[PDB]
Order: C-alpha cells, then structure tokens, then sequence
C-alpha cells in the first residue's frame, strides 16, 4: 500500500486519517515513515500515532506491542502516561473482545486473566501516576472489574457447588472474602458457603457466617 | 430410585490413621502443619483452629465423611482434638 | 533445486600422441560413490586391486590378467560373508600386502598366494592408505587414533592418538616416514611429528583449521600426505594451505595459506598440487613461488596428479585423463578411459600408469 | 554516518523459514534500524552459510546486496547462493558383535537407506536426530542386559565435495549380565508391599534397562495415585562383573500430598469456564495424581473445543502442599458454515449445506440447522445439544427436521411427501467411554398420489393398505411414536480431527403403538484411526456403515427411514445416494395427470411395459466400506487415498416379481470408487475436498467424480 | 472521544468494605483501591 513520499505529508495524511478515523490507511502511513525516518524524535510521534490508531481501529495484537515497544523506548516521555491509560484500556478490552453481552450474555465468568493484567495496569496507574488526566475513568474501571472477578469466582465457587467439591468451595469463598467482602459477588456468594459446610456439619462456621450475611442482609 | 448411575466422590485432603496418631496436644502450629501437610479449612476469622477432612461415597451405599478439626490458641499452640466420622 | 556449480567440460581436446589404452582388466566392481582412497598398487609386473566388500585380486601388468583373486568377507556370523567393506589403500611390503577395513579389521595378506596372514582390530576403519614401517604398517584409524601393528602378526606396537576432530573432515592422513622419523597429516590442520619406533611426538604443529565452527577447504580433498624431501618437509593442510618445515622441528619453512588442495607431488624443485579449484600451480620449492597454474578444469572433481615419462598425470571423477605438459603448462594429451570415472590415487609406477574406476576396476593405460 | 541497517530480504533459501535466519541476523546484531555496517556483507554471509552448515547443508553460500541509500534508508538483498545439502550416505557400527549393523539401525530414526524401495526420510543431517539415535542403540543394548554398554564415540564425515556425510559409531558391547534382585530403599510411606510387587522380576533373569525404566516411573504412578508430585525415586544398578550379574538399588522417595488449591485455565474467552471446568474429572480441593491432570486432559481433547491442551502443574511457592494447576488452553473457534453442491445431470443436483454454529457461544451447547434436497425428496435438520444438562454431564439433544416437498413440481402427486418430525436424546456417558442414550423420536409424513413404485406399493400392503395400483392418486399421512436407544464409545483424540481411537454410533430406533406405523429396526456406524506413522502423522483411518431395515407386525422399514450412500463422506466419487435400489414403477398410465408427454416415468404418456427405473431410492439395509491411510500432506488438515465401497439392498426385495429385472435383494453389488482423501489450507480456512475413480460402476449408477467441501 | 464502550462502571455497586460483628475481621488488604479531572464517558476524550 505505502506510497513513498515527502513526511511532512506522511504525517500529515496520518493526521487526516486521525481526524477521520481511516485508522488502516493512517496506521500504513505511521509504519511507513517508521520505515523511513524511524528514530526520528517525532517518528515516536508518529509511534504514539500508531498506538492511538491501532486501539482506535480495534488491533490490539499490535497495540501490545508498540505500546511496550514505547515503554522499553521511554521509562518517562510526554505521552506516556496516555500511554499507560491505554495499556490498561487494551488489556481490559481484550477482556471484552466479545461483546455479547447483549445478546443476553454474560461475560463474568470467562478467562480471568487479562482482567488481572488490567487490575494491576489501573494499579500501577492509581499508585504510579495517581494525578493524571485519567483518574476517574480507570478508577471506575477498577472498581467494576474487581466486582468482576468477584462474580466470576462466584460462579466457579457454584459450579463445585453443584458438583460437591464443599471444601474447593469453601476455600473459594474465603480467598474472595480475603481478596473482598464488598463486591456483590461477595454477598452473592455467601450462602455457598454456608450449605457447603452444612454438606460437612461444620455447623458452627455455618451459623457463624448465617450471622455475617445477617449483620449484612442487603 | 432407579439410577444405578452414580459416581463416587473424589474429593480428599484426607486422614490416615497414621495421621490421626502423627499428633498430641499442645503441639505447635508449624510443627503440626508440616507433620500433616498444610490444610485447607480453618475459619476465616474466628481462632487459629484448623480442620482436616476426608470425604468420600460410592454412590447409593452411603456417605463417609470424616474431619478432624483442630484447635489453636494465641501462640501458634494446640488446644485441642476433633475428629468426625460419618454423619 | 540442485543448481549445483558445474564446471568447464573438457576443453580443447587435444592428444600430441596416443593414450594407448594399455588394456582394461575390470575385475569387477568395486566402490561406487562412498569416497575412500582404496588405491591399487603393484608389484613387479604385479599389481593389486580389491572390491568393497572382501574380493581382493593381484594381477599381470602388461595385460590385467588374474594372477589369483580372493574373497574376505567373513564366510560366517552377523552376515554370510559380511561385507567387510575395503577401504584402506593397497600397501606392498614382500610376502605381505595390506588392505583396510571399513571395520577397523586390518587384513594383512600374504602376496603369494592371498592367504589372509592375520585380521586385527584396531583403533577404528582404516581410512588412509597404511604404509610400511619395516616390520610396522601404519594404520591411522577414523577416530582420529593412529595403531602400527607388527607386520608379521599385527602386534599393536602403539596407539598414539591425535588431533581429535569435531566434524570429521576426511580424516585419512597418510603417515609417512623420514629416516624413522614418522610423520603425519591430521584431522584439525596438524600436523605431527612421531617417533617411528614406539610413537613418541617429537613435535607437533598447526597450520591450518578444520570444517565446523571455524571452516576451511572442503572442495579439496586434501592430500592428508605429508611428502618429505630432504629434511625440509612439504605437508599439505587440511584444506592445502602449504608448508614447509625441519623435519624434525614443525618449525615453518614458509606457508602458503592460498592454497587449499586436493591432491600433490613434487620434484626436484617443482612442487605440485590439486587446489581445491582443481588447478595446479607448478610451485618451486622455495616458498609457494610459482610458475604456472592450469584452471581449465576449474573446479572439477578429481583425483591426485602423477608423473608418468616425464609428462604428469591427473583423473576426473568422468574416465577423461589430462595429461599436462608439466613445464607449460596445459594438456598435451586426453581421452574419456570411462565413463565411470573415478578419484582415487591414479599410480604410475615402472612407466606404468594404473587406475580404479569408482567402480570400473583397473584400467591402465600408457603411449 | 554509516547506519542504518534498515532492509532485510531473504532470497534463495526456498527451503526454510526465513525469519529463522532473521532471529539469527539479529543475532548478529543485524535488523532494520541497526547500525548499518557495511562491512559485515562477509561477516553475514559467514554466519549464514554457517547456519545451513546447521541444517544440515553446509552447501548453500550467499550473496548480500549492500544499497547505498540516502540518509536512513537502506536497501539489502540476500543472494542465498544454495546448492544440494549435505547428504548421508552409509552409517558404521565399529565394534559390533552381536547384531546385524543394518539391524542396528532398523531401530535408527537417522537413516542412509531411503532408495527407490525404500523411504525412510532422507540422509539429511542434524547432530539432534544423531543423538536421539545414539540413545536408541543405547536402550537397544541395555533392554538386553548389556550393562557396560556405552557408546566410545561417534563422528561424521564430508566427502571432499560438502555433499557426503559419513556416519560413525564407536561401541563397547556390554558384554551381558543377568541382573540378580532389585532393592527399594527409601521413602515408601507405609506403601511397601505394592512397590514390591511392581518389580517382581523373574528370579535372577538378564538385564532390562527399559524393563526396569518401567518399574520405577510405574512406582511413580502407582504412587501418584496416592498423591505425590514428584516421588523422586532413583534406580540403581551395582555391577558385578565378576559373575557377570548386577542388583539393583531402587532409591524410593515420595513427596507430599494435599496440593490442589486454585486450578488456572486460560484463553477460554470464547467458552465458559464452568463447561471446562466440568471437563476435568478432578475434582479440586485435593491432592494431586498428575494421572488424574492426564484423563482430564483427554477429556478436554475429544471435546474438540479447544486447539491444544497443554498442562503445567505448578507447586505455588511458600509451602509444599501449594500446588495449582494451569491449562494453556488454545482451542479453535470454527462458524461452521459449508455448501457442498452435487452436479450430475439435471434431475438430481442440488446436496445439501451445514450451517452450525458448534457450540454457540461456547455456552457448552451445539446446536444444529442442516438442509437436503433432492428432485422431490426434500429433507432438513435442526438440533440443539446440551452436553451438561446435569452436574453429572448428561447430554441432551433436541433434534429437529423438515421435509416440506408436497412435490410441487407440476402442482404434487410427484413424490408428495412433506415431513417433518423431531426428538430429544437424553444422553448418558454410560461409562467414561461408554454411552448408550435414549430418546422419543417423532416424526409426520404424509403421502399422496405418487407415482406408483412397486416398493411403495407391496410397503402400503405391508401397511395392509390396497392403493389402486397403475394410479398417481393414492394418498398417505403418517406419523409415529417412536422409541429410541444407541451406543456410543468413544476413546478418540480430537474431535474434529482425529488420530486413533474407537468411535461407533450404534443408535436404536424402534416405535410403539398409539402411532401410525408399527415397526422395528436399528442401524450401527463403524469407523476409527489408528496410526502407521509412529509420528502420529500417518493414520489408518476406519469407517463403515451397517443398514438394516424391519417392522413389526411383518410391516416392513416405513421407507422413508431408507439409507442411502453415494456423493460425499458415505461414499465418494458418486453421485448423491446414486447407489442401491434403483425404484422401479409399473407400467403405469393412469396418472390423472398427463403432461406434454413429460414426466414419462411410468405415465399414460405412453410408458407402458414396467419401466426398470434407474430413480435411486435405496433401501431397508447397507453397508459402505472406507479403510484409509493419511499422509499429513506432504505438499487440521489429513490426506488419504479413498478407494471405498458400499452396497445398498432390500430384504424384502423379493425376486418372484423382479424375476426379470436386476436382483435388489443381493446385497453381494458393491461399487467401488478410487482417489484421495485430500485436504488444503489456503487463507480462507479449513478447505477439503475429494475426487474420486467411480470404475465399478454397477447396472446404471451415476457419478460425479467430484466433491466440494467436507 | 466519548469511551467506546460500557459505562457499567457507574451501576458497579460503591463497594461496600464489609461490616462483620466482632472479632471477626479478613485481611482484605492485598488490593489496590486508593482513593483520589478527566471526564467519565461523553468528554473522556483520549486526544494526546
């Protein structure tokens, strides 16, 4: 596709397609003239160009990359607290990358990994630049995605559940509670382990717990 | 009541008689953590006490669950020996 | 995909006089590919050729007639007459001709009948042409080991190991004598000096690397034949980058590191050589100093040169002889001897010139 | 300003994968934007045709094409200058003397004997391969009690031309012994007396290596079962040479036990972790048997949703009993969506498309749509699965199928028979590979006015029906509780494409009273891979089917439950379900419906004389044979050379009026049809196809020697 | 510019730390969830 030619009208094309929003042809461009000029000081420009675009245009494989491909380039730069942001913003959206929730889905319940990759970005950030233009954003993005794993544990912890595995249960329940007792999921879960010792007669943990959800009856 | 079909329960951190004697009294939480493995149950916010259980049936013919559960006091200590059978 | 670098074919067929076929007793095959020296020999109108796999034959040199054959291969156990695999060269020393295995198995052989005097294990397949040592043959195994054994019974006077290869560039040193001064060639570009009378090294050298990791010539088929004239030396590299040294010291002469050669002899003054370009370079004694080389079959396969009536001889893997006028410098004579072709030594003894086919056995031929 | 390395353009290697030497141009500080050093041309070249030296060429130079460029940019070519690669041409075993060499390599992986009679790779090299086999030889003694064995060395040659490697091996034969007794000695936990009998050797018998191998990781396991992770447990031999014997020390030591906390998965976005989760029989909260980690594995496999099922236990640091497990799970995803179109002729073309989601949303629930047709004869399918309908894994599947073809050709009374019907199978897994099911199947059809066919007719009499005969007017409705049953043992290993294993799909179908025709039958499918290739990369690949028709009553197989074979997978080469009983009609003209002399099977449009019909129509039983070997194209994906046979009859066919026309009640017809099992990949996704040779062609039968899809 | 995406963010429940009767408290203590512009959604405009 890579028309060669003047860059100052490489980025300036890239500009266009930016305001656009024709990411694949600005993204051609980006890496054309990091073929061309690449070093350059705004070739990372042209990076940070890139990464937006390549978010933009829903390709994370290749955001991943350039955007750790910026931090190995830059522990402190301009944009790299922008950076950051969209790191955490990738990582959670390969977390949605099916939508299909809507389709009367539910996604609580699949791979809980990216979902900790993103935690610890929205950390990192919370803790590392906890001044930005982004604060609130990844702090609700925080605060939803940990209820998140929350009903994700949840519902593992209620298939044993349904399967008798009481003790994996129980131990799920616990390592919730010491990972959250304030997510849904939490109040959610807690009848689980309440039967689950029930299945066991350790009933003094059952009321016990009976009491916990009383004081927390909502 | 008619369903042969049934699995059987394959679930453990079980005993053996050997672990049921392997403990005393008063025994310290370490030594005692080592000499049967580290647990998994023990309450999530009362004492130290710990529990060890075993659990099992092969479908229609009963249900053998078997549990000792262990009491700790401040220090790390035993207090005091619980085991449960079946039922 | 095999766009494999041919080279010229022959050019300008030329024959001053009369490559007369002298005759062509095939005995029968043989070697085939399976690149080993197994070069015929001769001895007193008598000569001596062997298959590869047990079949050896002592001949008439003035028409190839079979003076007896005899088989080797081992009539019993893991193979009703086990193919044996000859592929040490033929050595003559009176009564008793030499033969190597491909099992490490020497086979002394009585000349006079083909009685097999005795079979011994030694250090690994006997690769290299085993040369006499008065009483000694010199075996110098694959694995890089060199075993002389007692002519009479193959008792293993020694077992000097050796320049240890990694990948083993064809380690077929031919070790040579210099009044019981025993020398050489090896398997990582040195060269060493021995004590012909128990294998003592009275010295070492290096002249060049070898193949893997550090890669030198493996287009020459190196003359792994250490030549002394008089007490300076002329040893070969592994990949022909030349020499010269005492003796007795391994101490340099002069080096010509441009060469990298297949096959050599010398005369007088003149040294000679088949680079790996397969060109000689008519070289005075002092120092690689030329005077004249020869790149018309560039880069052909072939065997080593020889001297006949003068005139020098040298083989193609394709039957044709190239006769070089050996001052200047080119061919004086030619004819394709077979299609099959051959690379072992072509010999010459007596104004005889002698070959083995790769697997065309003998032809001989003369003018 | 020298920089900048900047162009990089692989070129003539034609044999490898490129960014292979690419990792290996960085390697040599080499790639775009690098400092751009001109005179590494040779320092590269050297490097490279060093690399094919690695693979075993040692025979291909290279050319590097330094570009001055402007500033920055720069432009490279690399010339790989490549020749023939380096060749194997004979192996020596020194010091052999107890075998045949050429049998001391019938084991080798590495090989020189690939000659026009026999393949066995090629004489390439690679040191790797070497070993491997030196390795082989090594156990090649020791299962035969040859102790010292050992291999004093090896090395490899180059005939003077880089094209010749030599192969050497240097040994020292062992000299047997006949080990005496085997000693436990360590941690066995109260679990002697079976270790013990897990090396009840013969009393002082020769020496095993392998033998003894097995003993001790089978100790291993045998001890997995009661939950160590590692029992690192050593087997040592004491030589004695001087008896020529040797005992045997097995150093036994366990580990822990309580160790599953917290078991991973992974990348199962596409599926929900509960419906993996459920395929892994171990149930957490426990110890640990990696035996256990094993089955589960499998299971997820013949789940087939999934690509690979890659294991990692992983003892969690800070105690030992911390031990939690991860499943690298890297499952395809396939919209399954395929039009296979038959051509041939003009009354009989159309096939039929599968459009199946395979497991909507991984929700653990395959759900089917399929559709058929045929110039009257017009079928669909429709099914919905649910694999975990209990905690146990009961599968259940609803099923659901159209025919609508009233025979609206002219108007109907062209094979009207509009049918539809459906059914749930509640599926057990009888047994971990055993599973009969069952089910309610029902089904309406109704039959009106079709052209009179003598299998329909004596069918309507079994029916205990008169329909009047030589007249395209009689009418049938139907539909039918029936009862369902079926087997199923399945042991395979991917479900979309296999490598060995036992699948067969006995299903039982039978009906019961209160519905409209009163008969009995069952059918069984036979199929399986095994492997040649020990590779697991070529694989006998069975398959059979087995058709029986029957009634009740004496009513005879309700015909349109009647099998067919012939087009795709059933058969190949033919046309679809071309093969078996041909209808025939009577010689019939009152069809109260006379076209322009059209429709001339057996009308008033002359078409007198019973017109022996070449309709295939097929029949109450079959059998289509199908034995096939991969080749994993040497050129998901699995080639065989397909050659099938098949066969279709009627019991009930009884010859009395058939008596001068091709017997349908000898099931001894069976056609033949040659090719190859062929199947590519282009970037469109999983493309396959056949083509087959349909020589045995019996009395009529109709090919098209091609088929598209899978 | 505005998230392309959920705002669920703003139905996730303001996590309530859980309130037990006594002696009864867990070591939630291994999360993250420090507490401090940039809109939310519509002009939450990720422009460099």
């Amino acid at each position: 596709e890579v028309p060669d030619n003047p860059p100052n009208e490489i980025y300036a094309t890239a500009q266009q397609k930016l305001q656009d929003g024709n990411w694949r042809q600005a993204i051609t461009q980006l890496e054309a003239l990091d073929n061309r000029y690449p070093f350059g000081p705004y070739s990372q420009q042209v990076q940070l160009d890139l990464i937006y675009a390549y978010y933009k245009n829903a390709d994370l494989p290749l955001a991943q990359a350039a955007i750790d491909r910026f931090i190995r380039l830059n522990p402190t730069h301009p944009n790299i607290d922008y950076v950051m942001y969209m790191r955490g913003l990738t990582n959670m959206a390969l977390d949605d990358s099916a939508l299909q929730g809507f389709f009367g889905v539910d996604r609580s319940d699949r791979d809980p990994q990216h979902a900790r990759a993103a935690f610890s970005d929205f950390s990192k950030l919370v803790r590392g630049y906890p001044n930005s233009q982004y604060t609130t954003d990844a702090t609700k993005r925080l605060v939803f995605l940990k209820d998140r794993l929350a009903k994700y544990e949840y519902s593992v912890a209620e298939y044993y559940t349904e399967r008798g595995a009481w003790v994996a249960v129980v131990n799920r329940v616990e390592g919730m509670l010491r990972d959250y007792p304030d997510t849904q999921a939490t109040r959610d879960a807690l009848p689980l382990m309440e039967n689950a010792y029930r299945q066991m007669q350790m009933n003094a943990q059952a009321e016990k717990v009976a009491k916990i959800i009383a004081a927390n009856s909502s | 009541e008619r369903v042969v079909y049934r699995p059987d329960i394959n679930q453990g951190n079980y005993l053996t008689a050997n672990d049921v004697s392997k403990i005393r009294v008063g025994m310290t939480q370490q030594q005692v953590a080592y000499a049967l493995g580290t647990p998994l149950m023990s309450d999530p916010f009362g004492t130290n006490t710990w529990f060890y259980v075993f659990r099992q049936q092969p479908g229609h013919e009963g249900v053998t669950q078997q549990t000792l559960t262990l009491t700790f006091n401040s220090s790390g200590v035993l207090t005091n020996i619980d085991n449960k059978p079946a039922l | 995909e095999e766009d494999v670098v041919k080279m010229s074919p022959l050019p300008t067929v030329e024959n001053q006089f009369t490559p007369t076929t002298a005759w062509s007793t095939s005995v029968g095959s043989g070697i085939g590919n399976f690149y080993s020296n197994l070069h015929p020999a001769l001895a007193d109108n008598v000569v001596y050729a062997a298959d590869r796999a047990g079949l050896v034959k002592a001949l008439n040199a003035d028409d190839g007639k079979e003076i007896w054959s005899v088989s080797l291969a081992e009539k019993d156990g893991w193979f009703s007459k086990e193919p044996a695999l000859l592929s040490g060269g033929v050595t003559v020393s009176g009564g008793h001709v030499y033969i190597g295995s491909e099992k490490a198995q020497v086979y002394a052989l009585n000349t006079s009948d083909g009685t097999v005097a005795w079979q011994t294990k030694v250090a690994g397949e006997a690769l290299s042409r085993p040369v006499v040592s008065d009483g000694l043959v010199l075996i110098h195994t694959s694995n890089g080991q060199l075993q002389a054994l007692n002519e009479a019974d193959g008792a293993v006077k020694w077992t000097v190991n050796l320049d240890m290869p990694s990948l083993s560039l064809r380690g077929e040193s031919a070790p040579t004598t210099a009044f019981g001064a025993a020398v050489v060639g090896g398997d990582n570009g040195r060269v060493s000096a021995v004590l012909m009378e128990q294998g003592q090294m009275i010295w070492q050298q290096r002249i060049s690397q070898a193949t893997g990791s550090t890669e030198i010539d493996r287009l020459s088929d190196v003359d792994t034949t250490p030549v002394v004239v008089n007490g300076v030396v002329f040893a070969l590299a592994y990949n022909g980058n030349l020499t010269a040294l005492d003796l007795r010291s391994g101490q340099i002469m002069w080096k010509r590191e441009l060469g990298s050669v297949n096959d050599f002899i010398v005369d007088g003054n003149r040294i000679y050589l088949v680079d790996q370009n397969d060109r000689v370079m008519a070289l005075t004694i002092d120092g690689g100093v030329t005077l004249w080389t020869q790149s018309d079959l560039l880069h052909r396969l072939l065997t080593s040169p020889v001297l006949y009536n003068g005139n020098l001889v040298v083989g193609d893997s394709e039957g044709y002889l190239h006769w070089i006028n050996v001052e200047d410098g080119r061919f004086v004579a030619q004819q394709k001897v077979d299609s099959s072709g051959f690379q072992t030594e072509p010999v010459a003894a007596d104004g005889k010139l002698l070959i083995q086919a790769k697997d065309g056995t003998v032809y001989s031929i003369t003018r | 300003e020298r920089p900048t390395i900047a162009s990089i353009t692989f070129s003539g290697n034609k044999s490898v994968k490129d960014d292979m030497l690419k990792q290996n141009l960085e390697a040599s500080g080499v790639r775009v934007g690098e400092s751009l050093d001109r005179t590494t041309i040779a320092d590269i070249e050297k490097g490279l045709e060093d690399f094919y030296y690695s693979v075993g060429k040692y025979s291909a130079s290279v050319k590097a094409v330094v570009t001055p460029l402007p500033r920055n940019r720069v432009d490279l070519k690399l010339v790989f200058q490549e020749g023939v690669s380096a060749e194997i041409q004979q192996i020596n075993i020194v010091g052999n003397h107890a075998f045949t060499t050429d049998e001391l390599i019938s084991h080798f992986q590495l090989r020189d004997e690939v000659p026009w009679w026999n393949v066995v790779g090629d004489r390439k090299y690679q040191k790797q391969k070497l070993a491997g086999d030196l390795e082989t030889l090594r156990s090649y003694y020791l299962d035969r009690g040859y102790a010292r064995f050992n291999i004093d060395s090896t090395q490899v040659s180059l005939t003077p031309d880089k094209k010749g490697i030599y192969v050497t091996v240097n040994i020292t034969e062992g000299d047997q012994y006949k080990l005496s007794g085997v000693e436990v000695s360590g941690n066995l936990a109260g679990h002697s007396a079976e270790i013990e009998q897990l090396t009840k050797i013969e009393p002082g018998e020769l020496y095993n290596g392998t033998k003894v191998t097995k003993m001790e990781d089978d100790i291993k396991k045998l001890l997995g079962r009661y939950g160590y992770a590692y029992p690192r447990v050593q087997s040592m031999p004491e030589i004695n040479d001087a008896d020529k014997t040797v005992k045997l020390r097995v150093n036994v030591d366990a580990g822990n036990r309580f160790y599953v906390r917290k078991i991973r998965f992974e990348g199962n976005d596409t599926s929900k972790d509960a419906v993996l989760r459920r395929e892994m029989r171990q149930m957490e909260g426990a110890w640990l048997g990696s035996d256990l980690v094993d089955q589960g594995k499998e299971r997820l496999n013949r789940l087939g949703f999934f690509e690979t099922v890659d294991t990692d236990t992983q003892r969690v640091p800070g105690s030992p009993d911390q031990v939690d497990v991860v499943y690298k799970v890297k499952e395809r995803n396939t919209g399954s969506f395929n039009f296979g179109i038959g051509y041939g002729t003009e009354s009989g073309v159309s096939f039929q498309a599968g459009v199946q989601q395979d497991n909507w949303l991984g929700t653990g629930y395959a759900v089917g749509i399929n559709g058929t047709k045929n110039d009257y004869q017009t079928y669909a399918e429709l099914s919905v699965t649910n694999p975990y309908f209990t905690v146990d894994g009961v599968s259940l599947g609803g099923r659901l199928f159209y025919n609508d073809f009233q025979a609206d050709d002219a108007d109907l009374s062209d094979y009207t028979n509009k049918s539809y019907g459906t059914d749930v199978t509640l599926g057990f897994p009888i047994n971990e590979y055993n599973s009969l099911r069952a089910g309610l199947g029902y089904v309406h059809n109704s039959l009106s006015n079709m052209q009179p066919q003598v299998a329909m007719w004596r069918y309507l009499y079994s029916m205990g029906e008169h329909p009047s005969t030589s007249d395209q007017d009689n009418s049938f409705k139907t539909d039918d509780f029936t009862f369902n049953y079926g087997w199923t043992y399945n042991k395979l290993d991917r479900g979309y494409f296999p490598t060995d294993g036992s699948r067969v799909n006995l299903t039982g179908k039978v009906t019961i009273p209160g519905s409209d025709n009163e008969y009995y039958k069952v059918t069984l499918d036979t199929a399986t891979y095994v492997p040649i290739d020990d590779d697991h990369k070529w694989v006998v690949l069975g398959r059979t089917r087995w058709g029986y028709g029957d009634g009740l009553g004496g009513k005879e197989m309700p015909f349109y439950e009647n099998f067919y074979a012939g087009g795709s997978s059933t058969v190949r080469g033919f046309q679809s379900n071309t093969i078996g009983p041909k209808a025939v009609y009577f010689p019939h003209q009152a069809s109260n419906y006379d076209p322009d002399y059209d429709y001339e099977c057996a009308t008033q449009d002359g078409a007198k004389d019973l017109c022996k019909s070449d309709d295939a129509v097929g029949g109450n039983a079959m059998a289509v044979a199908s034995l096939e070997f991969i080749t994993p194209t040497p050129f998901s994906v699995r080639t065989s050379f397909f050659w099938d046979m098949g066969t279709v009859w009627d019991t009930n066919w009884d010859s009395s009026q058939y008596s001068g026309y091709p017997d349908y009640s000898d099931p001894s017809n069976i056609r033949m049809s040659a090719g190859i099992a062929l199947q590519w990949m282009s970037p469109l996704g999983p493309l396959v196809f056949s083509y087959a040779q349909p020589f045995k062609k019996y009395d009529g039968d109709k090919a098209e020697q091609f088929q598209f899809n899978i | 510019r505005q998230v392309s995406g959920d705002e669920a963010y703003l139905e996730a429940a303001p996590l309530a730390e859980l309130h037990a009767p006594a002696g009864m408290i867990l070591p939630v203590t291994s999360g993250d969830y420090a507490i401090p512009s940039g809109a939310v959604g519509k002009a939450l405009d990720i422009r460099p």
